[PDB]
């Protein structure tokens, strides 16, 4: 996760760990909803991850009363949110050094993801540009830099460094004893965590006052 | 919420659906549907699609359907297989409803109606003008009213406009109190001519466009005609108004010595309730003339009509039109307790087929197997062109016509589906073949086990044991589904009762009915909640319980009919999955199976009875066999049994405890002999039959194959108080035999079976007199040619009567339509209907 300079900024260097092959890729995608009214904090995966988008009561409730046009305030609260989930490797962390070296999970939305994107060929021709990253032998390290000053929320000065290997890899020990600590992703996108439409309308109920 | 279709067609290059939307409103989208078929490809392009045989396949998205149709046409001349669902309407509905369809029968518009016509002949003729269209009464499950159409004048006939108050009579026999109940629904609006009232229907048709149009012989008479006529009046184009797609087609269906013509209204589902009755009412009466079926189901033959058939028009209208309602209402009355409409809907939305396709099992199953496979990314093979070749049917034992005192039958549990499972037969499960010995060599366990590793069949087919079959799998699917819903039914049932127990002394308060699932036995915390409940809610709940128990029934009867029809397809060439090697495999197995248990039974029974060679099994017909249990009776000796129940208990105790177990070890071995996949041959006692104790009754007799009668005292565990006379095809209620005579024959059999040759001889006497003095017509034969001289001949003229009612001659009019019948039963039973002049007696010693 992320700590703060007791000011609104914050720094740290993170590296996303990739899975070998035949295994759950280094990127799991999960969508969900999030709102609270009447003490009804309703936060549930959204089925928009699958070919659902309708058995998912929120999206359905969203379209049926199409709120984006008759109450934008409400829509903003119940719109579906994607959270690219990926295993990482905290490199440096001045505010919570304990995480150093340790393997964790990081919930990061759009912005950051769209950053591995422009880390390959397709971004400029003529002179060419760099190749790849997120693999244990050749990849960069995002230097998470947050800036909250008279502006608005977190910042985005983080852009990984330069193509470089991972300290102590060729070793069998740190080899498997590394992938292990990795919560390899597919449990994120599955029928493991669910719960009905009852939870939605107990939460929804009491906004109109009926 | 979730929507659902109503009808779907493929007019041209796009599907023409017609459904109930999200808000629950009827609609009619159009869709340039883009179907996708499949084609084999190298395991190089390897995808996620495969055929039942495991070959990897590849998708093929088409622009339009005709684009796809022709692909097939081409692929066929080319020489390659075109996999995938080629019935687009099927494929459409499939993609369109990728989920278990829940429907609201309410929103469905079911229209019931009949036709009233006239002619100087009697039997009108569709596909001809001469539409005199006396009257027409349409119905509508939504408004719940009858829309009667009268014709006060025209070119032929006139006057006497219906009398709402004058409900066809009173205090007599010319009214029948037609409007028995509820008159908010009869809506007499005939405008006073035909030239206009014949079209008014169209304007009506558009105000209440029919979704399900059933009535009596509507598919062949009304509609086919109600189309022809208007056509010749307002023009063909203005005749297709009966179709929400203006569109229409004709399809002539040839018969034996004759043929008619059927017309189809695209975007509609015509279910001729008669045809719905023939198929979903296992009785098969003599002649479904609806002046009997009704008198059967509702238990009354009505209208008590007295007039010249064919000419009754001028007779009246206060009694004429009154008919053109009870009719369109009686048909409605039957379905009320038969539920064949509800049955049909529950089939279609399950299959995902056009509701009017329940009359086609090949299709219904095709759909079902399709969808099951679709979900697995498996591709349904292409339907080939096989030559129609006949194959061995069932095994019916030529019984020795005789009488049988005690008899026990053992029927086999859904044999042909079970055989399919046990053997695990399917187009793709085919493993190989084997040197096949004579069917009877296997029967007698003399041929050598066909295989050591494959599941086999008496015909030479081998199947994989470690591998599920597409077909077997789907039957096991449907089978578990019947087991499933039946449980709901049983619980809703059990729940209802719990409710009914709580109706005595209900709490006197104002409350509401609980929100609970009736498919599950009420919890303790509802059994209680329910008591405190008020008596207005309970009654409401009990309705709901029933609404359930009943929904459960239907839902599980269909799963049954579904199972009982699969073989009926698997043996049909038009069926995608048809295959001779397997059509035969199934039957010839069932062949070996029956004859095998026949053996094993006789074998075991001989032993127990300390003898050898005696054939205890008197005869089986396909899946069931009948066993003579006389010798087992004697083993205890007739004189010893407290009464009749005692014996029955005894014979049930036995065969519950001694036979069935001997029967299973019998089949278990057969399973192993044929190295089957899983033993599923389950034969169980059925009916225990015999003559009352101390009675000189014959018990039961057989005169031929599927021709006999028994005195049944208990069927599948349930003991009857008053015996039941099972009578298998002895030509009793024959369509040409007077009910009076009919009933006699029934009595004759009863008495033979119970009370003996003496009693039979007494009754045979009573009825001989009881016959000599009957009615005028009734005993009368009936035929015709074109017309009769200036009923047909008798009516009565009071010139020839005196001489006729004195020169008829019951002698022949009896020993021709009772004695002939009787002769056959008694001869086989080895008795006489009238004390034969003894003979040997004169050899007095
Ligand atoms: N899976 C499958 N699809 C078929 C078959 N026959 C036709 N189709 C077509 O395949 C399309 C569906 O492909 P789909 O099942 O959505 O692929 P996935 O979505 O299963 O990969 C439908 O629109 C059908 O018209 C079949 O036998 N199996
Ligand atoms: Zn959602």
């Amino acid at each position: 996760k992320l700590k703060l300079d007791a000011s609104g900024n914050g720094q740290a260097v993170i590296r996303f760990l990739p899975a070998k092959t035949d295994d759950a890729l280094p990127f799991a995608i999960l969508v969900n909803h999030g709102f609270k009214k009447n003490g009804k904090w309703y936060i549930e995966t959204c089925s928009s991850t699958h070919g659902d988008y309708d058995s998912c009561p929120v999206c359905q409730y969203i379209s049926k009363n199409d709120l984006y046009n008759t109450n934008k305030t409400e829509y903003s609260q119940l719109k579906r949110k994607t959270s690219y989930w990926a295993n990482i490797l905290v490199v440096k962390d001045p505010q919570a050094p304990d995480n150093e070296g340790k393997v964790f999970k990081y919930r990061f939305g759009k912005k950051i993801w769209d950053k591995i994107n422009a880390m390959i060929a397709v971004d400029t021709e003529m002179g060419e540009t760099p190749v790849d990253v997120t693999c244990p032998w050749e990849g960069a390290n995002f230097v998470l830099k947050v800036k909250q000053v008279s502006g608005f929320s977190n910042y985005d000065e983080s852009k990984f460094l330069n193509q470089s290997a991972i300290p102590n890899i060729d070793d069998e020990s740190f080899q498997k004893e590394l992938f292990e600590q990795m919560v390899d992703l597919s449990e994120m996108t599955s029928k493991d965590k669910f719960k009905s439409f009852e939870e939605l309308n107990t939460k929804f109920n009491q906004v109109l006052g009926t | 919420m979730k929507e659902f279709y109503l009808t779907v067609e493929q007019i041209g290059d796009s599907i023409f659906e017609r459904y109930i939307d999200s808000n629950g409103r009827e609609r009619t989208r159009e869709v340039e549907y883009k179907p996708s078929l499949f084609a084999h490809c190298p395991e190089s392009q390897a995808t996620k699609y495969f055929d039942i045989y495991g070959k990897p396949c590849t998708r093929k998205l088409f622009a339009n359907m005709r684009d796809a149709s022709q692909w097939i046409k081409r692929m066929e001349d080319i020489g390659l297989e075109a996999l995938g669902m080629d019935d687009f309407k099927l494929a459409y509905l499939s993609d369109t409803y990728n989920y278990e369809i829940k429907y609201d029968h309410t929103k469905i518009r079911v229209a019931n109606f009949d036709i009233e016509v006239t002619s100087p002949d009697g039997f009108p003729e569709p596909s001809q003008a001469k539409h005199p269209i006396d009257a027409i009464t349409h119905y509508d499950s939504i408004d719940d009213r009858f829309y009667v159409f009268d014709l006060l004048n025209s070119p032929y006939g006139n006057v006497e406009e219906w009398s709402i108050e004058i409900a066809a009579k009173l205090q007599e026999q010319g009214g029948d109190e037609v409007p028995s109940e509820i008159i908010d629904k009869i809506i007499y609006m005939p405008f006073d001519n035909e030239k206009e009232l014949l079209m008014e229907y169209l304007n009506f048709w558009q105000q209440k466009t029919p979704v399900i149009l059933t009535g009596w012989n509507v598919e062949s008479f009304a509609i086919p005609y109600v189309y022809n006529r208007i056509k010749n009046i307002f023009g063909e184009s203005t005749a297709k108004r009966l179709s929400p797609h203006r569109k229409t087609r004709v399809k002539v269906i040839e018969n034996m010595y004759g043929s008619r013509e059927i017309i189809t209204l695209f975007g509609i589902s015509v279910l001729d309730y008669i045809d719905l009755y023939k198929k979903f009412s296992f009785t098969n009466q003599p002649s479904y003339s609806l002046d009997y079926i009704s008198e059967f189901e509702l238990n009354v033959g009505k209208l008590k009509y007295d007039g010249p058939i064919s000419k009754l028009r001028e007779s009246n209208h206060q009694r004429y039109i009154s008919y053109n309602i009870i009719a369109v209402y009686r048909v409605l009355q039957i379905d009320a307790k038969r539920q064949f409409i509800n049955l049909s809907l529950d089939m279609g939305y399950y299959a995902k087929i056009q509701i009017q396709s329940v009359f086609s099992p090949i299709k219904t199953w095709d759909a079902i197997i399709f969808n099951s496979l679709k979900e697995q990314n498996k591709v349904i093979p292409q339907g080939r062109s096989h030559p129609v070749q006949p194959y061995p049917g069932a095994f019916v034992k030529e019984p020795i016509p005789n009488r049988y005192k005690y008899v026990m039958s053992f029927d086999l549990t859904s044999l042909y589906p079970s055989i399919i499972r046990q053997v695990n037969i399917s187009p793709e499960t085919i493993a190989g073949t084997f040197k096949v010995a004579p069917l009877h060599d296997y029967i007698n366990a003399v041929a050598e086990r066909p295989s050591d590793v494959y599941s086999c069949s008496p015909n030479g087919m081998m199947y994989y044991k470690d591998r599920d079959g597409v077909v077997p799998t789907e039957i096991t699917k449907v089978f578990n589904q019947r087991k499933e819903h039946k449980g709901y039914m049983l619980a809703a049932q059990r729940n209802g009762e719990i409710i009914k127990e709580a109706l005595h002394n209900p709490n006197l308060s104002v409350d509401e009915p609980l929100d609970v699932d009736y498919r599950f036995d009420f919890s303790d915390e509802i059994k209680e909640k329910i008591k405190k409940l008020s008596a207005k809610s309970l009654n409401e709940m009990l309705f709901r319980a029933q609404r359930t128990e009943v929904a459960g029934m239907t839902a599980q009867i269909n799963r049954k009919l579904l199972i009982n029809s699969l073989y009926g397809a698997l043996g049909n060439v038009w069926f995608r999955y048809y295959d001779l090697r397997n059509a035969t495999a199934i039957t010839t197995f069932g062949q070996m199976a029956l004859q095998w248990i026949e053996r094993k039974v006789n074998e075991y029974l001989n032993e127990v009875c300390g003898t050898e060679g005696e054939a205890f099994v008197l005869y089986g017909d396909t899946d069931s066999i009948y066993v003579s249990a006389d010798k087992i009776i004697d083993k205890v000796g007739e004189s010893k049994f407290r009464d009749t129940n005692h014996w029955v208990d005894f014979l049930d105790k036995f065969a519950r405890e001694r036979m069935e177990p001997a029967i299973d070890r019998g089949f278990r071995e057969m399973c192993e002999y044929m190295n089957n996949k899983q033993h599923l041959m389950f034969m169980d006692r059925e009916a225990i039959a015999g003559p009352p104790l101390g009675s000189k009754g014959i018990g039961g007799f057989w005169t031929g194959k599927k021709r006999y009668a028994l005195n049944v005292w208990d069927m599948e565990g349930t003991r009857y108080a008053e015996p039941k006379l099972k009578i298998m095809g002895l030509e009793t209620q024959k369509s040409s035999t007077p009910k009076a005579v009919q009933k006699a024959l029934k009595e004759c059999i009863r008495r033979m079976l119970q009370e003996g040759e003496e009693s039979l001889q007494e009754y045979f006497k009573e009825f001989e007199k009881e016959f000599r003095q009957l009615n005028y017509i009734s005993i009368a034969s009936v035929s015709s040619a074109n017309n009769i001289a200036k009923p047909s001949g008798t009516e009565i003229t009071d010139l020839i009567k005196d001489d006729v009612l004195h020169w008829m001659d019951y002698t022949v009019l009896l020993e021709k339509t009772f004695i002939k019948p009787l002769e056959g039963f008694t001869s086989a039973a080895k008795l006489d209907y009238e004390k034969k002049a003894s003979l040997f007696d004169m050899f007095d010693f």
